[PDB]
RNA sequence: GCUCGCCGGAAGACCAAGGGUUCCUGUCCAACGUUAAUCGGGGCAGGGUGAGUCGACCCCUAAGGCGAGGCCGAAAGGCGUAGUCGAUGGGAAACAGGUUAAUAUUCCUGUACUUGGUGUUACUGCGAAGGGGGGACGGAGAAGGCUAUGUUGGCCGGGCGACGGUUGUCCCGGUUUAAGCGUGUAGGCUGGUUUUCCAGGCAAAUCCGGAAAAUCAAGGCUGAGGCGUGAUGACGAGGCACUACGGUGCUGAAGCAACAAAUGCCCUGCUUCCAGGAAAAGCCUCUAAGCAUCAGGUAACAUCAAAUCGUACCCCAAACCGACACGGUGGUCAGGUAGAGAAUACCAAGGCGCUUGAGAGAACUCGGGUGAAGGAACUAGGCAAAAUGGUGCCGUAACUUCGGGAGAAGGCACGCUGAUAUGUAGGUGAGGUCCCUCGCGGAUGGAGCUGAAAUCAGUCGAAGAUACCAGCUGGCUGCAACUGUUUAUUAAAAACACAGCACUGUGCAAACACGAAAGUGGACGUAUACGGUGUGACGCCUCCCGGUGCCGGAAGGUUAAUU
RNA sequence: AGGACCGAACCGACUAAUGAAAAAUUAGCGGAUGACUUGUGGCUGGGGGUGAAAGGCCAAUCAAACCGGGAGAUAGCU
């Protein structure tokens, strides 16, 4: 059965990598969150 | 032209491994652990000034670092970059 | 010549072509052709804004000549061909000078015709010239409403406008709907009708006739439930309910038309 | 190690994606492995991934993304021009053999190719952000020419049979060889060459386009395969020396022909159809500003250059997605016998026996086999089983939209042997002989090779479409015309859709829709068009305006802000 | 020629019996040149999308996704 998660490296950067997230407003919000918590990897990039 | 200071740094040490052994005696080629920034012509440049002796062509690959374990702790040895330095015919290296 | 399909399957029973032999069996003037993606009736942020469009053949874009600026020099009609971007074919002509252009087909057009742009140009089929000096009663189609704009009436495969009345600065046009409209007596006018009129008579004959053309299916509001449609749910077929669009405006009659612009060129409206 | 069994359009081989050392070697067996484990994809240590030509990077663009200015927006921000990114598409170049415990188009051996500089001598119009060409394109169909590949014969090497026969029309094995360079064929496309002029190609153009005129019927472009060379080489069945029983070193015969033949190549072709089938660069060409006897261009030749990153291993799976050593997962390769076949059966190459076994041979459960007589009596319902099942030929009703219905129904023949015919009809096609604008040419010729289908005669069996494989059929009737779609995971239908029909809106800055807006879709469309609504092929058809809507009217009544 | 026919791949899911499986199995079954199917990338966002329309689908979640916050919501109820 086709289970929901199909991995694709290319895919997952542009969707939730260091650039993307860079690139709103929103996004800078969310890694600033990490940063603050304390999030060792702080997006999906390897 | 590489800076004399530079080819110094770029030659890490020799490789000893059977296969290593092989290339030296049957191909006349050595099996070179180099900087990982170290390109071919640099390498080459080093062998040459630094061992005395004519190369005929680099071939360099990167060697990627094993995941170990340390007791319970996860660790990744570090990558780093192999040469195999083929020697003109004759070319006898101590 | 339209032609009924032999029923030798169903969905080939009902089939009507249109078949034109003195079409060009060849691929179309490449340096007048240009890229036409599809849009999927999607707008720039990327929702569908017109239902009911999507898929069909990929299709180049002919650029046809609608402005029509050829003053004086003689074109001769190479070839007539099919457009898959209109109801109407299009003919590439060859001016003198050694351009050639598409135009609209006119009825009586055909390889060798000679037509011509201008004030001087003869009133004939194909010619194409300022409305006030078209006589009045004549058959135009591919009339410009704004001079030097480019043709926008009576584009469609059997179409052409009437020329009712030349009354001072602007000419009175019977458009194919029934308006009568008000347009500067300066603004262009190919003669004659617009080619394909047989266009018409063709019936697609199956759903997927229909799809090859780009048409997505249409689903009926009474079909869907009430979160859907205004018509929506009722157990079993019910609609007890006025008629209306996806958005809840009435659609049996009310009338649309809100530009009071250009209400001053409308002489009459169509019924 | 020897038997046995299973897969073989895969349970084999090679990749992408994804994983990320799982690869190989040594070593260890606590835990992990549904048991044991000396084994392991487990633990520990060491080793292993070699590129000018494979891929990425790189040049070019698609959908789309970002977007200087800009337009718009309380703010955040939205849209978008110039641009710049973005492959899943376009763009230079490598093959064969050998080798590692583990890499190889990457190492070695041989034989190649590419496009850059730099320098040269030789020549002499070069030059782009621009012009033109080209790149550059659909579906289906049909062949014909080919090859991959296979079969048989020849050849070469070996064999003479654990049991009757087996020196022959006998048995086993092998019979392989690339890119490149040269040749430019089957075949496909197009008339060429020169001259003159011209409101076209944002300017110019010797280029393209268009007009004339002259003259020659062959000119050019394209093109699989073959042949030659590459190759006095390599590989080569197996023999022969050493042996850490893993292998290493030497050695090496023949290496042809015919027939069959793809879904691969010629073919981005041809024919045809309508639903009318990316872009941009590389590439070729034209000039402008320019420079002017300099650079730049093409000419060979010399030299230098090609960096960087990936390369192990798994990849229909025990390594990826499924919590598991548990269903899903795109591409490429496609041997034999039978067969229409990539179906099916048995096999090859190759890979496996699915990580608990041993007994026993109760009830009951699961998955199968057979069954006297009866044959739907079962049951909500013939559910399930049983049956039908192939090719050829004969034959085939109502009704019909004249296509259908129809494989209607129902029947007959079917193996093996011999003969017709020491193998036919056909297919292929060598020598010889003749012609010739000379070649991969044309004629004639038929050797050899291959080879159905039939008829007649015999013959064996209970049974010849013998296994696997492979329609059950007919009659009346509701619904929906039809092919389609649908509740991922209890509903596939009579529901949705549909071609068709009708009403209605919409004159283009269209109606309408998404957007505080800019804008975008509608549409580079223009009433034979587009939107909405209902109905739903085809046939015959299809009173009420009082109520509620909509459309039109505006005389009077009533009526807001305002005053 | 064909939303033509029979039929493997491929896509599906009508009947049947039966955790290895949070929807599978085996045996049959439908489509199989098209309104087909499939790889890669792209776009549409929550009263929003998409929907051949079942309130279907939108990460095993849907008559209003998930995550965090208002938040110790409120609970004449247990």
């Amino acid at each position: 059965m086709k289970r929901t998660f199909q991995p694709s490296v290319l895919k997952r950067n542009r969707s939730h990598g260091f650039r993307a997230r860079m690139a709103t407003k929103n996004g800078r919000q969310v890694l600033a969150r990490r940063r603050a918590k304390g999030r060792a990897r702080l997006t999906v990039s390897k | 032209m590489i800076r004399e200071e530079r080819l110094l740094k770029v030659l890490r040490a020799p490789h000893v491994s059977e296969k290593a052994s092989t290339a030296m005696e049957k191909s006349n080629t050595i099996v070179l652990k180099v900087a990982k920034d170290a390109t071919k012509a640099e390498i080459k440049a080093a062998v040459q000034k630094l061992f005395e002796v004519e190369v005929e062509v680099v071939n360099t690959l990167v060697v990627k670092g094993k995941v170990k374990r340390h007791g319970q702790r996860i660790g990744r040895r570090s990558d780093w970059k192999k040469a195999y330095v083929t020697l003109k015919e004759g070319q006898n290296l101590d | 010549a339209v032609v009924k399909c032999k029923p030798t399957s169903p969905g080939r029973r009902h089939v009507v072509k249109v078949v034109n032999p003195e079409l060009h069996k060849g691929k179309p003037f490449a340096p007048l052709l240009e890229k036409n993606s599809k849009s999927g009736g999607r707008n720039n942020n990327g929702r569908i804004t017109t239902r009911h469009i999507g898929g069909g053949h990929k299709q180049a874009y002919r650029i046809v000549d609608f402005k029509r600026n050829k003053d004086g020099i003689p074109a001769v009609v190479e070839r007539l061909e099919y457009d898959p971007n209109r109801s109407a074919n299009i003919a590439l002509v060859l001016y003198k000078d050694g351009e050639r252009r598409y135009i609209l087909a006119p009825k009586g057009l055909k390889a060798g015709d000679q037509i011509q742009s201008g004030v001087d140009a003869a009133i004939k089929p194909g010619n194409t010239l300022p409305m006030r000096n078209i006589p009045v009663g004549s058959t135009v189609h591919n009339v410009e409403m704004k001079p030097g704009k480019g043709g926008q009436l009576a584009r469609s495969a059997g179409t052409y406008v009437q020329i009712v009345a030349r009354d001072g600065a602007y000419v009175t046009l019977r458009l194919r709907s029934g308006e009568m409209r008000k347009v500067e007596a300066d603004c262009r006018a190919t003669l004659g009708e617009v080619g394909n009129a047989e266009h018409m008579l063709r019936v697609l004959g199956k759903a997927g006739a229909a799809r090859w053309r780009g048409v997505r299916p249409t689903v009926r509001g009474t079909a869907m439930n009430p979160v859907d449609h205004p018509h929506g749910g009722g157990e079993g077929r019910n609609f007890g309910k006025h008629p209306v669009t996806p958005w809840g405006v009435q659609t049996k009659g009310k009338k649309t038309r809100s530009n009071k612009r250009t209400d001053k060129f409308i002489v009459r409206r169509r019924s």
